[PDB]
Formats: C-alpha cells, structure tokens, sequence
C-alpha cells in the first residue's frame, strides 16, 4: 500500500525516518514510499537521492500523510494541544510507527485513537534477541555515547592521546564516565582509541567484566575484595578528582535522572574540567546541567545538549529506518500488498498502544 | 559429552587448512586478544593460508564492540565481514576458529522455537570444515543456554582463557 | 634579574608564554618570576600551581612587566593604536621574547624600538634540528592538526568508526589530509585513531612513507626544510588524482603552507561542488589565505552542502597543552645564554638560534 515519510517538525531534530538503501527495501515490498520533501536534509540525504531510490516526493507534510496506510516518523506526532497538529494530518485508520514515548504521553496516545490509528511505539520494544534488529533505544544510544566523547573533546582545552613531542611530553586526558548502559560503552571505546585514561563506574555489579572488555578500569572500593558501604563514593570521589571530562549516562524509565554527580562533587574538581550530562532531558546525573546549554560553575563546563542522537543524524537516521524496517518485514505479505499483524508476535502485543480506536496496551490504565 | 584440545592441537588443525575464517566475540573481548589473535593471523596468512573475520552484529555486549577492539590491533578493515557478505563462505571454509563466541553461533537459534536466542540469525560456523571454539568453561553465554555445537563431530573445546589460549596457540606454529 | 609573564589580551588567545615545570626550571638559572595574576586561566594553569613553583604573582600586567629585565609573551604586544599600547609598560631595555610575527608587522618592530627594547621572534627560528625544542611552529602546530581531526568530529552529522550493528553497518568516515607535515601526520594519526579511513598527499617526496606507516594510503600527484610552488601545471595535475577520492571523503583537513607567500590552492569551488553533501573541509591554512577559497577566518562556511570550517588561532583551541608547550620552546632557546652564574644574558651572536631571531636589538 502507500507508505509515508514526513519532515520532523519537532525543534532542534535533525533525524528522519527513512534512508535511500531502505525505500528500495520498502519498494521492493510492494509499498509506495512517499516522503515530505527536503525531509532529510539534516541527515543528508537529499530528495535526488531519496527518488533515485524508488520513493515519489510530496510538497508537504500535509500532501505526504495524506493517504498514507502506514506512516513513520522518529519523535511522536505533534498534537493540537502543542500548537501544530500532525496527528490530524495521519489518514484515519493508518498505521503509525515512531518512538512515540508512549507510557509517558498520554495525550498523544490519546490523539492518535480519536482517528482510528494504530500505533506501534517502536521504544517499548520488547526485548528478545530476535528483536535486536529492530530496538531503536540501543542504535541511537549507542551513536550518543559516541558523541558524549566527541563533544566532551571539543570542549577540553587539552588533547586526548598522550604526546612526546621534542618540546616536552603532554599527558592523557583522563575520562570517567557513570553509567555503562551502551552509551557509556561507546564512550568508553570511544575515548579509550582517542588515548584517554579511562575509568568506568556503576551500581551493577556485573559491569566490571564489560568495562574492562573495552579497556576500561573499573572503579571498585577493593580494600575488601568482591554496614554501609556507601562510602564506595569515596572511591570514586578520588578518581573524580583527577578527572579531565566525565561522562554521565544513568537514566531511568519514567523517572527523574538519577544524581550521580553531587555540586558539592563539582567543586572538588579540577578548572578547565567538562561534564557531559547525557541524562540532561531527564533532570539529569548532574544538577547543575541545564537542558540545552553549556554552563559553568566551579570552573567546570557541564555541558548538557538535548537530542544527542539528532547530533549525528546522518547515520542515526539509516540505522532508525532500518530498525523500523526489521519490525514491518515480517508482516507484509501476498495479499499481495497488505499487512497483517498476527497478535501472537509479542514483538506486536507489547509495541501497540492502541488499535482502531482503543488503547489497548496494557500499561495505559486501559 | 564434547570432545576437548589443546594448544598444539588447534595448532595443527588451523596450519594445514587452506581457509580458516575468526569469529570474535563478547569472550575475546573480556581477555584482551585482540594483537594475540591478529598475530596468530598474519602468521597463518604467512604460511599462505586464507583469513577472514565473521563479524556478528550482536557479537559482544555493544554495537561495534568487536570492531574497536579489532580495530585496536590493525585487522585491515578488507578483512573483516558482516555476517550476511559472509556466511556464506563458511561451507567452502576448513575452519572456523570461534574465538570468544558462542550463543553467536548457537543453532537453536534456527531451530529449537522454544529458546530464548530464538529468531537471531547467526554466523554458520557449523557448516564449517572444523570448529574450533574457546573459552574457560562449559558455562552458558549471555543467554543463558547450552550451544549444541559445543559438542559434534568437528567441535573442539580449547578450554582456558583467550589470550593465553591464543598467545600459545600462535606460539607452537611458528 | 626579573623576567615576567603578562597576561594575554588579544581577542580568543587563552595560551599563557609560561608553565610551572618551567617557573620552577628559571628560578633555578636565578631568575625571580613574575606572572600575571590570572595569566593561566585559559591554560588552566592557577596561580596557586605557579605560586608553590616559585613564582611571583603580580597584581597587574602593569606592575608585572614593571621591572623585569626579559619579557616572555605568546603574541606580539599591542600597540596603542591596536587599543592599548602594551609596547608602553616593558621596562625600556629590556629583552621581550615570542611569536612577535616580525615579516609581517613593522608597526610593532618599531614601537619596540623606539622604547630601545631587544626581541626575539620565536616564529623565525631557522630549520636547523638542533632547534627542535625551540620551534614554536611545530609544537603548536602539532596540537593544531590533532584539532582539526575533533573540531572536524564536531562539526560531521556522523561518526568516524565503522561499526557492525544490529541495526546495519555505520561505514568508517574517509578523511583525506591535504599537506602531510607536522599538522598534516598528527591529524592523520588523531584521525586513524577514531577509525577513520586517511588519504594523504604532499608535493614532498619523503612525506609518502611516513603516512604508510601512520596507517594511511599516499595519494601519488603527477626546500631547505620544506617546499616551493609546482606551478598550474601541477595543481592541475594534482586536483585530477585527488578529486577521484575527493568525492568519496568526508573530512578533508587541508594544511599546506608556503613560507613568505600565499597559501597554495587545493580545493576549489568547483571540487567543493563535487564533494557528498554533509561533507565538512577544516581549513587550516585560512589565517594565510587557506587552502580553500571559500574558507572565511573566524568563521564556519556553508555552501554546497559543505562545511568550510576556519577558525582561527586554532593552537588556542588546545590551550591548555599548547601553553606547557610554547613555554618550554621558550626555556630551551633561552638557557643556552644564561652564563654561568653571572645573571645576564649573553645571547651567543654568532649562534644562528640569535641572529635569524633577533629582530630589533637596541
Ligand atoms: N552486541 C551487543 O551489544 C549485545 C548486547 C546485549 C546482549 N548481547 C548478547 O550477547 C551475545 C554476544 O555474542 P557472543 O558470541 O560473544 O556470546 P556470549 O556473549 O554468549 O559468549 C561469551 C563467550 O566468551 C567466554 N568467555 C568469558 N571470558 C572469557 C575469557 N576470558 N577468555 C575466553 N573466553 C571467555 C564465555 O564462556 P567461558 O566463561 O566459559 O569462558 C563464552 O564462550 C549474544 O547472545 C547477544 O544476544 C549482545
Ligand atoms: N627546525 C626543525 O626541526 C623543523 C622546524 C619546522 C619544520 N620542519 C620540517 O619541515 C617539514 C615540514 O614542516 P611544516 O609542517 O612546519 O611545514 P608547513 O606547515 O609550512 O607545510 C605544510 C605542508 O604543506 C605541504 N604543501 C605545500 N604546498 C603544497 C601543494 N601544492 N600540494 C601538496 N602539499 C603542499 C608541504 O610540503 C608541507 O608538507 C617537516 O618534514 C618537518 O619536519 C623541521
């Protein structure tokens, strides 16, 4: 059938949701791509490349969605409440597939049912190796702990890699970084191939093997040897004092960041020093980020942009489309241009959130 | 019950095949292998036999991890696959020296619906000539499932750690 | 014999002529220090740290070069017609040494002159090896191509490791280093370090091997310490081997540099125009003309779907390691003239570190 793919209106978000490599795919599925025209013009892939893949361009958004059965974007659609209403935009009945942070936006949910539309939010992904494919929380992720590195770099005033030069020796930046979810992983690949000392911490024990499995060294109060043991702080504490940029990844679903990184920790630390506080959208690791903005206090610059996946949209991007691509596969079939998702796929039951008008999700108090 | 080996033995397997393709994974990571194994490597491509690397998508325990770490050692990027432009080659290939690897090769993955690494799709390293798995133990991987691999006809179980395991494994091939 | 540290004025300059390994070194030959309080603070070098090295800390860069008998600065002194004549607190007869930019600024030649000052420009220091350890081109030059590589990071919509995932391969990022010399080989090491995939090419013969061994792939074209023009003819000839990769790079760092000339052109609009969109060009070369037409100092450049990047006084950018740096070039060609215990300097004349350095000596 007709598959739609629109510019992202939401500020500051360069991603999109689709890719020439995928239109091909999707073509080849018997689908009719159409996407809004200049629509991934932040990810670099112009509407030449976009056609030249298969896929017929639409002058707006408007003209896109308007009779789409399946439509995909990457940020949840705009509803009417915040002053652009895209979900209006969406055919009745349509398909929509996006990380619509679903358990965490009533409204839109809401939106979406008034006119019939089925949505599948791609974030709740359940997670079982044969999804991995399609699990968009891990691929964007991932590119942000890679950018924490780049970032955090570019705000140093020194160089990663240690240098011996004829002039003098220059030694390695030191990197700590809390959290090692997959962001804080790549980060510390990342800033280990740069050259930097790098030093990893985190409440799952488990964690010490991974860290060191890219080179990292695990923080650990081993006077005793894997009461309150929670002057573990002070172990940390006494790396965070030498640290050059420290990286924060701690995030929780549906609650506030997790402080990791106490003001009364920023002090004691050394001027010239930079925080990445990757937790920044949700309170974040470190209380003094403030979402959108570099800030300075103590000497240090905790640096706190948003959307860091949107910072490196041009592979963000393909990889998103393929995660959306991996997840409809299996259900277009003969019928010979249809799909059908069998209720049975759990991949299914626990991405929906609603379907022809009722929310059906169990979470969404419905 | 699984069939095990030894340093010398890997070692004459692997220096009379013709092709011979690595299979890193989360295991060569957690030792550190990656000069050990790309030694063992260029001194087998020495003797003129056939090298290549079958990286697995979800190899490791994060997006690229066996890249980096490859990458560290200087594997040439012209040397190193994705799993589909090369699962293939695991047919016309003598071994199939699966260093760190497991629950990526495990074919329960095509078969048992009833496992947890069901749908997955792997590396066919069970196509292969002779399989040559490593690692410390009999233990499961992330999974937490028993590789059937782990004991037929052409798999080895060079128990011990990566790096050492690989250190000598280079040393008696000179 | 006092010797003091000002504190840098210019605009965007955070690097500071002084380090406490190096405080702690010249008290040693007998002088007393003196800095400028808050001198160090964008080379992250605290007063506190230049204190405990034995340094003095001076209330104002008024009273700081109030007495000192030799002056070490980064950047050439301001003139009063620059804003404020700093040329005017150097206590008359003095020695002032630092990248005084002699060739290209007279007005300040004579101002020091005129207040019967002796300096020397670091930036003149002759090729000879020996000299290493004093040439302030190349250690900051050297911090200056391992920023290119991350303000080049910066400023790229994507990452620079190839990366096998679950959901596809992120290809490795193709950079391509215009001018393989000091700046050029650090940007190729800083950029292979990422996992990118470097292409390099210089006019010099030499330079093809000592990319090979840094990992990357020489791109064949077709004196005393570096290079002269090659003429139309050989940009031509040259601009047609690199425009086959041209097209498939990502970042391109161009650094060429020509001694009292223009920068040499190497990547022009009609190649700008023929590079993938996203594309970003770090110009290295901008404060002297760039390599890169479009490439405006100061500035980023978007325009054909690529970025022209061009900051300027990029060694800045790195600070904190260029200070260190700069400061210890300045010791190594200091100390040789320091006489044994007699505290004065006897700049040797005859040594070739003073006489193509020395500018104005009245
Ligand atoms: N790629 C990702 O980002 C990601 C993320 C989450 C989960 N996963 C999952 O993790 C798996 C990764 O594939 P894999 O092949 O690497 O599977 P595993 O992770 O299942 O395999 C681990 C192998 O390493 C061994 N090992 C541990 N320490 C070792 C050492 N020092 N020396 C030698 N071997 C050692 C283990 O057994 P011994 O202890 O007996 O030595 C085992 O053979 C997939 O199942 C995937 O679902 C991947
Ligand atoms: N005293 C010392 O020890 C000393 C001091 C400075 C430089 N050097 C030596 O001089 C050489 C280079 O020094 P540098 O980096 O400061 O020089 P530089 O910054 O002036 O040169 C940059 C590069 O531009 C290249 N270039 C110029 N025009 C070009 C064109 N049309 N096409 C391609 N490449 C072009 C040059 O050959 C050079 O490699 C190095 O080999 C270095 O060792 C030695």
């Amino acid at each position: 059938m007709k598959i739609a793919i629109p510019k992202e209106r939401r500020p500051g978000e360069d991603r999109v949701a689709i890719s020439p490599e995928v239109v091909k795919k999707l073509v080849g599925l018997g689908f009719e791509v159409i996407v809004e025209q200049g629509a991934g013009v932040g990810a670099s892939i112009t509407d030449d490349a976009l056609t030249a893949a298969g896929a017929t361009i639409a002058s707006t958004a408007a003209q896109a969605l308007s009779q789409a059965d399946v439509v995909w974007k990457v940020q949840r659609p705009m509803t009417a409440e915040e002053g652009t209403d895209e979900v209006a935009l969406i055919k009745e009945g349509a398909v929509l597939m996006c990380h619509l942070g679903a358990l965490t936006n009533r409204p839109v949910v809401e939106a979406l049912t008034k006119r019939k539309i089925t949505a599948y939010a791609m974030e709740l992904m359940p997670r079982i190796s044969r999804a991995q494919s399609m699990d968009i929380l891990s691929s964007q992720s991932n590119l942000a702990g890679y950018r924490a590195v780049i970032d955090g770099a570019y705000e140093f005033a020194r160089a990663f890699p240690m240098m011996m030069t004829a002039a003098g020796t220059v030694p390695p930046a030191r990197v700590l970084v809390f959290g090692v979810g997959v962001a804080g992983l790549q980060a510390i690949a990342t800033a280990k191939r740069l050259g930097a000392v790098v030093m990893a911490t985190d409440v799952r024990a488990a964690t010490k093997e991974q860290v060191e499995s890219l080179g990292g060294k695990f923080i650990t109060v081993d006077d005793e040897a894997m009461e309150f043991r929670k002057k573990q702080a002070e172990a940390v504490l006494k790396e965070l004092v030498k640290t050059d940029i420290a990286i924060t990844t701690a995030l929780i679903p549906g609650k506030p960041a997790p402080v990791l990184i106490t003001e009364e920790m920023v002090t004691k630390m050394k001027p010239g020093s930079v925080i990445i506080d990757l937790a920044v959208e949700a309170g974040g690791n470190c209380p003094l980020s403030e979402p959108g903005k570099i800030v300075v206090k103590h000497g240090v610059k905790i640096v706190g942009h948003t959307n860091v996946p949107s910072r490196v949209a041009a592979d963000a991007s393909p990889l998103f489309a393929k995660n959306l691509l991996n997840f409809l596969t299996p259900h277009v079939d003969k019928d010979t241009k249809t799909l059908v998702m069998k209720l049975e796929d759990e991949t299914v039951s626990g991405t929906c959130v609603t379907r022809d008008g009722a929310i059906v999700h169990p979470a969404l108090t419905g | 019950s699984v069939k095990a080996g030894s340093a010398e033995d890997a070692a004459f397997i692997m220096k009379n095949a013709s092709k011979v393709i690595i299979v890193p994974g989360y295991g060569m990571a957690v030792a550190q292998a990656q000069h050990a194994l790309r030694e063992m490597a260029d001194v087998l491509k020495k003797e003129g036999v056939e090298v290549s690397y079958a990286i697995h998508p979800v190899a490791g325990r994060m997006p690229g991890h066996m890249n980096v770490l490859l990458a560290e050692a200087n594997v040439p990027y012209d040397e190193v696959f994705e799993l589909e432009e090369i699962n293939s080659s695991f047919q016309t290939a003598d071994v199939a020296f699966v260093i760190g690897a497991n629950d990526v090769t495990n074919p329960a993955a095509k078969t048992d619906p009833s496992s947890p690494i069901y749908g997955m799709p792997i590396l066919d390293v069970e196509k292969a000539g002779t399989v040559l798995f490593i690692k410390r133990s009999m233990a499961s991987g992330y999974a937490g499932v028993e590789n059937e691999l782990f004991f037929r006809n052409n798999t080895m179980m060079l128990f011990g750690d990566a790096k050492k395991m690989t250190e000598q494994i280079v040393q008696a091939m000179n």
